[PDB]
């Protein structure tokens, strides 16, 4: 019973720091897309409002 | 062995030819029938989106600019709207410079294809795209991109499409 | 043609399990020819993901 | 070798009459009308048939040997994710296993089937390790 609670527990803990990392691998993933997508719509918007005007 | 088509209007037999030996596995031997042509249903990326929406499969964009210059890219998934990258890493970037060129995926990122409402665009690493067409497919855009590692796909990275097709194997 | 996909525990590394098996199998006993298989970093769901995969 | 065609020439109503009766004597009529454009179809079409079946060959042919390839290879991917899956649900959560390709030699199986036996049965058809058969005589 209760030492096999905590192997149980121990699962439990090895899936929260896995997903953690997931989660952390996830967020890390998603901020270096964005930061292409934002970049790229942004600085393209811009330029090319000034290459009409001059 | 020059593939069965059912028409264009921007490619030859010496485009047809050097194309039909790079397409992957996935397409090899099937027919091109033409989902989109500025020539033919007329010029506007929501056009291009609309014609593309009913697609399963890969999709070859073909574009010629105003320096006549042929340039385009191998597309794994249908040209769609998007809030993130799509695509997977057989898709490529392609130009006849006047030599034959391909940029095979580098393996360096996953940033293939992307499609806001007002803009269309392939490639990526920075503000960097091998690709970018404006809503109204006038003005577009190419640098070199670390998705490919391409040359300027045009003469001059800044382009103005003079007209444009995709094809598709069905 | 037959060939047997097995998986096993690094006994404390990946390694040692597959010279171990080897040593037993293909150098001494010459039962069968055998080599690692090279399965990449896939990325885990939760456990009820897997289960369902099964 | 056993009989012969012939003509016969009427008055337009008799050929009911005449193929009743013929067939009454065991004479048995050949149910034709000409039509030269028919006569030449058959002669067009066994020369048509003869021609695509050899148009169609080299494509199809080529279409098999490349889709066998893709087909091939995503089966494969699919062992490689149930050893990936099945090592993840019977070994513990810290990925930390090895997968191996084994090939059998002749009439050596119960042998080997033993010797894994020995080698992982602490870890408690079944066995205490991850396994899977991967065929190759895909012609049956």
């Amino acid at each position: 019973s209760d030492a096999d609670v905590q192997k149980q527990i121990k699962h439990m803990m090895a899936f929260i720091e896995q997903e953690a990392n997931e989660k952390a691998e996830e967020i890390d993933a998603k901020a270096e897309e964005e930061f292409n997508i934002e970049k790229g719509r942004l600085v393209q918007t811009q330029r090319l409002k000034i290459m009409e005007y001059y | 062995l020059p593939i069965l088509q059912s028409h264009s209007a921007l490619l030859e037999n010496m485009h047809i030819e050097q194309l039909a030996r790079r397409l992957p596995a996935r397409v090899q031997g099937y027919p091109w029938r033409l989902a989109y042509s500025t020539l033919e249903h007329g010029t506007s990326l929501k056009t291009l989106y609309r014609k593309s929406a009913s697609l399963d499969s890969p999709v070859l964009l073909v574009i010629k600019d105003m320096d006549n210059q042929i340039f385009g890219a191998y597309a794994t998934h249908p040209f769609r709207f998007s809030d993130h990258y799509y695509g997977t890493g057989e898709t490529f970037l392609y130009t006849f410079s006047p030599n034959f060129k391909v940029f095979k995926w580098s393996g360096e990122n996953s940033y293939f294809i992307n499609g806001d409402i007002s803009s269309l665009e392939l490639g990526g690493g920075g503000g960097r795209f091998g690709l970018w067409l404006d809503a109204d497919l006038y003005h577009g855009r190419s640098n070199s991109c670390s998705t490919f590692n391409n040359d300027i796909l045009s003469k001059k990275e800044d382009f103005i499409v003079q007209d444009l097709e995709v094809w598709t194997f069905e | 043609t037959e060939f047997w996909l097995i998986s096993a525990p690094g006994e404390k590394t990946c390694q040692q399990t597959w010279e171990k098996l080897h040593a037993a199998t293909t150098k001494n006993n010459n039962l069968a020819v055998s080599s690692k298989f090279n399965i990449p970093d896939l990325k885990v769901g939760t456990l009820d993901v897997l289960v369902g995969l099964s | 070798q056993d009989s012969y065609l012939c003509n016969v020439t009427l008055f337009k109503k008799a050929v009911d009459d005449f193929r009743h009766k013929a067939r009454e004597n065991k004479f048995i009529v050949r149910d034709f009308q000409y039509n030269e454009e028919e006569m030449r179809a058959d002669k067009e079409e066994m020369n048509r048939l003869s021609t695509d079946k050899k148009k169609q060959f080299g494509p199809l042919v080529r279409w098999l040997k490349v889709n066998f390839s893709e087909a091939f290879i995503a089966w494969i991917h699919i062992k490689a994710l149930r050893v990936f899956v099945e090592s993840v649900l019977r070994y513990g959560l810290p990925v930390n296993f090895q997968a191996m390709l084994l090939q059998p030699n002749k009439k050596s199986v119960k042998k080997l089937r033993e010797v894994l036996h020995e080698l992982y049965k602490h870890l408690d058809e079944y066995y205490p390790y991850v396994y899977y058969k991967i065929d190759c005589n895909l012609l049956e």
